[PDB]
RNA sequence: AAAGUUACCACAGGGAUAAUGGCUUGUGGCAGUCAAGCGUUCAGCGACAUUGCUCGGCUCUUCCUAUCAUACCGAAGCAGAAUUCGGUAAGCGUUGGAUUGUUCACCCACUAAUAGGGAACGUGGCUGGGUAGACCGUCGUGAGACGGUUAGUUUUACCCUACUGAU
RNA sequence: CUGUCCCUAUCUA
RNA sequence: AGAACUGGCGAUGCGGGAUGAACCGAACGUAGAGUUAAGGUGCCGGAAUACACGCUCAUCAGACACAAAAGGUGUUAGUUCAUCUAGACAGCCGGACGGUGGCCAUGGAAGUCGGAAUCCGCUAAGGAGUGUGUAACAACUCACCGGCCGAAUGAACUA
């Protein structure tokens, strides 16, 4: 057993919130420190190996990747925490007088018998010539010593039927908390690009609640695995994201009649390898490393030399139809 | 490995530059040390300790005053008749015993004859054990001084 | 780390010994 | 073994040996047991414990006995060698006492166990137990003296050579103070200096040497003029199948006169006569005229304060020891310069450039830029090898443009007939 | 002495007691494993070994020379899928392996039938003798 | 001619027991000198070294250090390697199969090593080796053999609760 | 020769 | 352990010792006021964080007869002896001799591998030499004295 992972209860909700971020280097760029997302399936990798010293030197090796939905995430408001004996305080938060629908919902557990009067008091009163939210920003500004920014996924912008988003905290690392706020002012309704957070090659740690097994009580319980590399970066208008260098073959990412138990890959996606807590349709939250953990295989480059995209469910000879199409030939009721 | 080398090695490069300066500081902390040692060791260490510190104190007080002296210039064994279930295991009997000469600086180890007579009861004369101070004859009279039956040795001196 | 508690059992046994040695002591005086 | 005893375990004195048996007993069995305890299990317990103490020393004392060689049964020359510096009959004596101690050991702990079972009352036990520890330190405590010499043997001869009698060998030998020693520092990589004073050299050296490839190896001897130093040397001569060099002082060096000198020589060559002898010279020469009386003794005039003559000895001191289609070369690497690992200049190899680089574990070696091409141009090679899950390399070929237009043209003729439709 | 790397977890098939093959011309006809040099000691399990690993067997069948004592022995084959580097599972027609001393010099002057990679080249020695490689 | 004697006195008669007071551990016994000081002045005793022979064996968990390995340090003829002791140190580990006239003597291997114990009738969480209360009476030659009477009681429990989870 | 076991996993009522 | 004698327990509440059968106090009708015992006076706990003379800094001290004979360059108070302006102890500068490398043991030993002598000659005092090392000396150190030096101090024992 492990009594440090103890009590192995039901978590508390399924967003599992991070406890805690990575250092703050308060001279840096403003930049995010984590990032939401939804785990959709795996797929297998091929790859060289440019590791010195290894045996498998200069050599080809199967690895399994984890495909995560990012839809590009938009910042809604900003959250300032001054220091206390108690901890870190929130003393007030901003909202940028425009909802989506998604969280909006998320604010109501009937939504059409809710009369959707979410926020028209806040905005009607944040049109005024200011002195309502210029206060709070100085406020902020003069008291708060960490700053936090709120965003939410584009769940409507996903292929799942949830249709609700799930609100989350993220730390800013960069410049200081005057910056920080500056920065986030011009971000408010604005959209973040999910390569502007990580790149690839960088190493990423997960954080989300695993598979529930019920009594046994087993699973639905929160865990963090760390060090997971970054293999590719994708967008949902490149085509031919799983085109690699090598392979060179128009074809996306999404498997051949869609994931299991998932729909299809139309936005941003991170690939990092090895699995990640949780199921598929399961929303995760990436993290970097929480310090510099740039060791030789973190700082080694992956070049792809094959993306595996045929058809999960069952079994798979062909990656694309035409493939199929091409090694079956005609058939009776193709004419 | 084929000589004295390695003081052959210290003579023909030296030891250690400070090698002569770390005994000196080693043995002026000796001082202190030792009293640290009777002051913080515990339990059987600190007995240990007490002891011999005990011991070379009395060692150097000999030498001194020698120097002072030349500056002025279990029982014993079909032959049981009429004993009852008092069986006496082989294990307690012993056929030799220590015997000394009070008056003779010299010790033999001699085989023992026959008890006398032992005290405490005359059973105990006449099963033949050793308690102590049982007169007893030996092959050359005498009589055992230690319990046999708490240390595994007969000790007697001849009268 | 020793507990400082008296135990009455113990106490009683320490008076009883106590007793004892007294009592030896008395019966020593020979010499 | 045999070479050299440097894997005998270290012998504890006394105080020592007993103190860490004491120890173990005390430390690894249990020590806790009260007096309403089971009888059977306080005797159980205190026989455990002895027994463990028994044990202990028993395996003690077997060590020291089995890492100690035997000198009777060691080969006879390393027999007279340990002989002539630690006395037969007194190594002898020593190992039967620790034997002996061990017996009365093991005597002691049986018949204390044997008694140990009937005891009825705890303090008997404990006293029975105290008195076979008493026992036991009172044997141990009487080993001081042996244990202490065993000691000191066992610290000294692990230093000791490993010499070889079974190898073909050369023995320096003659007068002490005759620098002896200056040709075994010439001949091989021995480290004795000249030392104008005579007994330098209060033990055996050795120092190996090649010559056409086969192994040899040299002694150094103190010299012969009945003492431990000097007694040692004639056992090395007598049993050794070495070849002894016989040295001598042509000058006033050592006092010692020439006549002196070759009588000495002759009055030990009975002992040598047989061992393939030489004479090395470190009205005067006439003299000898008789040291050459012996067909197998030659006169080599020599000096020993240089390398006049220790090459040509280095070798006549090994011969008399032993008398006991055509292929392609390329033109580039006869014209290629060899690399000269001194010269800074010399070309970089991928040593060089790994270590600019950094270390091993972090260095790639880059095929890249090495293997040939038509143009360099596109060096970095990106060869996609896959094509809508077919296999290029199975396609890559020259002249397919030949075969394209044929193809072309079996198209063209078959479209005009109308076969699609 | 033999190997050329560190050991690569491949899979575990071959635990004490099995009887494998000697695909070797030293006349031994098989070995009998009864230990694995190398494996850890978990609660209960059974040694187990793989290709490319030394273990200690003993000739239970063959020329009378070679039978009732033991020697280290090599894994050439194993029979039990298990995933190479290089993508697809494979595994071999049976089990099999072959005695050599602990300094890896094979005693059969040639090694016969199919060799395990991963056992080619952590034991060069058994490389040299040898034939088809896979 | 018999009476005493007998601690083998044996068979029966009768009296009261026998069911940690800090226990426990590494250095013996008897004998002699060496002697802090006490012996009425100190009539006796007496430390340390010294001398003479001399029911085992299963399983999961918690905990102690009197620690086999891992970490650090000092000493040792420590040339290197390896090794021995000592000090801190219980954070993490301490093996897969066989011995059955006392199996505990003890098998052949792996592993960095395969450390010893407590867990109050310590537990069957765990297994079988074990080998089988008393009272009375009859026949009792000095000696054992047949009656008859009887005890076979921590126990189910939708009783208390630490637990792992869940409203 | 067998899931007794290395080492457990799965289905049914 | 045995023989005799005296209390406590019972046929005993109550107060204190945190808690009790062997400890201390204690003459039991229901009530009001004061004075006490053991036991206490920083809080739980009613009472001075009262006064005075000394003592302990303890890596689990301490607040109650036994593993107890000793050690500690851990503190404070003492007994005996001896030196102290003829210069107390300490710190340095010098000397630390001459027979003689005393006599034996030997490849070698001038004091310091070893056996016994450990003598005489001169000194304010200097060994057949206390320790480091050299094959062997050499040098260096104290055993001991003087020069600078400026007052009390050392050894064995008791609390």
């Amino acid at each position: 057993g492990h009594l440090g992972f103890l009590p192995r209860k039901r978590a508390a909700s399924i967003r599992a919130r991070v406890k805690a971020f990575p250092k703050d280097d308060r001279s840096k760029p403003v930049a995010l420190t984590s990032f939401l997302g939804y785990k959709a399936g795996m797929t297998t990798i091929v790859r060289d190996l440019d590791r010195p010293g290894s045996k498998f030197h200069k050599r080809e090796v199967v690895e399994a990747v984890t495909v995560v939905d990012t839809p590009p995430v938009v910042v809604v408001g900003v959250v300032g925490y001054v220091e206390t004996p108690r901890g870190l305080r929130s003393l007030t938060t901003v909202w940028a007088e425009h909802l989506s629908d998604e969280v909006k919902r998320r604010f109501y557990k009937n939504w059409y018998k809710s009369k959707k009067k979410a926020f028209t008091k806040y905005s009607a009163k944040y049109a005024q010539d200011g002195a309502g939210i210029e206060r709070e920003l100085a406020r902020i500004k003069k008291y708060a010593s960490v700053v936090r920014v709120l965003v939410h996924t584009q769940i409507r912008k996903t292929p799942l039927a949830q249709k609700k988003a799930h609100l989350a905290e993220i730390q800013l690392n960069g410049g200081s908390i005057s910056e920080k706020v500056d920065w986030a002012r011009e971000h408010f309704e604005k959209t973040v690009a999910v390569d502007s957070v990580f790149e690839q090659n960088e190493m990423i740690d997960a954080i989300a609640v695993t598979k529930g097994h019920g009594f046994e009580q087993r699973g639905y319980h929160s865990r963090t695995s760390i060090n997971h590399k970054i293999y590719r970066v994708g967008k949902g208008d490149d085509e031919a994201n799983g085109a690699t260098s090598f392979d060179r073959t128009k074809k996306t990412i999404t498997p051949m009649g869609g994931f299991v138990h998932y729909g299809e890959i139309k936005n941003d996606f991170i690939m990092v390898k090895g699995c990640i807590p949780g199921n598929r349709k399961r929303i995760v939250t990436l993290r970097k490393s929480l310090y510099t953990n740039t060791s030789r295989k973190a700082l080694e480059e992956v070049s792809l030399k094959w993306i595996d995209t045929a058809s999960k469910f069952g079994k798979g000879r062909f990656q694309t139809p035409a493939e199929k199409h091409a090694f079956m030939g005609t058939l009776k009721k193709d004419l | 490995p084929q000589n004295d080398y390695i003081e052959r090695h210290i003579k023909q490069h030296g030891k250690r530059l400070d090698h002569e300066e770390r005994k000196r500081k080693r043995e002026a902390r000796e001082s202190h040390k030792i009293s640290e040692r009777a002051q913080k060791l515990t339990g059987w260490k600190g007995k240990q300790f007490a002891k011999k510190r005990y011991a070379e104190k009395v060692s150097m007080r000999k030498k001194i005053k020698a120097h002072e002296q030349s500056k002025v210039k279990h029982t014993f064994v079909r032959r049981p008749v009429k004993m009852e279930r008092i069986i006496r295991p082989s294990a307690l009997r012993q056929k030799k015993a220590n015997v000394t000469h009070p008056e003779l600086g010299v010790t033999v180890f001699l085989p023992i004859l026959a008890v006398k007579k032992n005290p405490q009861s005359p059973m105990y004369t006449q099963l033949g054990v050793l308690t102590k101070g049982t007169i007893i004859e030996v092959n050359v009279y005498a009589q055992v001084t230690n319990e046999p039956d708490r240390d595994g040795c007969v000790n007697a001196v001849l009268l | 780390r020793q507990s400082r508690r008296t135990s009455t059992k113990l106490k009683e046994g320490i008076k009883k010994k106590a007793s004892a040695h007294r009592k030896k002591e008395k019966k020593m005086a020979k010499k | 073994m045999q070479l050299s005893w440097k894997d005998i375990p270290t012998v504890a004195p006394a105080n020592d040996l007993l103190d860490i048996v004491l120890n173990r007993t005390q430390r690894k069995t249990p020590t806790v047991i009260r007096p309403g305890f089971k009888i059977t299990r306080i005797r159980a317990f205190y026989m455990r414990k002895v027994k463990y103490t028994g044990e202990g020393f028993v395996e003690k004392f077997e060590d020291i006995l089995k890492g100690f060689p035997n000198i009777n049964d060691v080969h006879p020359f390393h027999r007279d060698l340990m002989d002539t510096l630690y006395e037969k009959n007194h190594y002898k004596i020593s190992l039967a006492a620790i034997s002996r101690a061990k017996s009365l050991v093991e005597q002691v702990a049986r018949d204390y166990v044997r008694l140990l079972k009937f005891g009825q009352s705890l303090f008997q036990c404990k006293q029975l137990k105290r008195a076979a520890l008493g026992r036991m330190a009172t044997i141990v405590k009487k080993l001081r003296d042996p244990l202490a010499y065993l000691e000191q043997v066992r610290q000294h001869i692990g230093r000791l050579p490993s010499i070889d009698p079974n190898t073909r060998t050369l023995l320096i030998c003659g007068y002490p103070n005759v620098g002896k020693s200056s040709f075994l520092r010439c001949i091989t990589k021995s480290d004795v200096d000249v030392q104008p004073y005579a007994f330098t050299t209060k033990s055996l050296y050795v120092g190996h040497f090649d010559y056409k490839y086969l192994r040899f190896q040299a002694i150094d001897t103190p010299g012969i003029l009945m003492n431990n130093i000097e007694m040692q040397s004639i056992y090395a001569i007598a049993h050794l199948r070495s070849c002894v060099l016989y040295f001598m002082d042509l000058s006033e060096q050592c006092g010692f006169t020439i006549e002196a000198q070759v009588k000495l020589f002759h009055s030990i060559k009975p002992l040598f006569a047989n061992k393939s002898v030489m004479v090395v010279i470190n009205e005067r020469a006439q003299l000898l005229e008789s040291v050459k009386e012996v067909p197998g003794v030659e006169i080599m005039t020599s000096s020993c304060q240089l390398e006049e003559n220790v090459m040509e000895v280095r070798n006549k001191a090994c011969e008399k020891l032993l008398a006991s289609r055509t292929p392609f070369i390329p033109e580039s690497v006869k014209n290629l310069k060899k690399y000269d690992p001194e010269d800074p200049n010399r070309r970089k190899l991928a040593r060089d450039i790994e270590a600019e680089n950094g270390g091993a574990g972090v260095f790639n070696v880059n095929l890249k830029d090495k293997y040939l091409l038509e143009d360099d141009e596109w060096k970095n090679d990106i060869m996609p090898e896959i094509l809508d899950g077919k296999n290029v390399y199975d396609f890559l070929d020259p002249e397919i443009a030949a075969k394209l237009q044929a193809l072309e043209e079996e198209e063209e003729k078959l479209e005009n007939e109308g076969f699609y439709n | 002495n033999g190997a050329q790397g560190t050991k690569f977890r491949i899979s575990l098939g071959l635990p004490v007691g099995a009887i494998m093959n000697c695909a070797d011309n030293s006349g031994a006809r098989n070995l009998y494993i009864i230990a694995v040099k190398g494996s850890g000691s978990r609660l209960n399990r059974l040694p187990a070994a793989s290709l490319g690993d030394m273990v200690m067997a003993t000739v239970k069948k063959g020329k009378p020379e070679l039978r009732k004592k033991v020697m280290p022995a090599i894994v050439v084959r194993q029979a039990k899928s298990w995933r190479r580097r290089d993508g697809v599972f494979l595994y071999f027609e049976d089990n099999a392996g072959v005695i050599a001393n602990p300094k890896g010099e094979m005693k059969g002057s040639a090694i016969t039938g199919p060799v395990g990679k991963e056992c080619a080249d952590l034991w060069p020695r058994v490389a040299s003798n040898s034939g088809v490689v896979v």
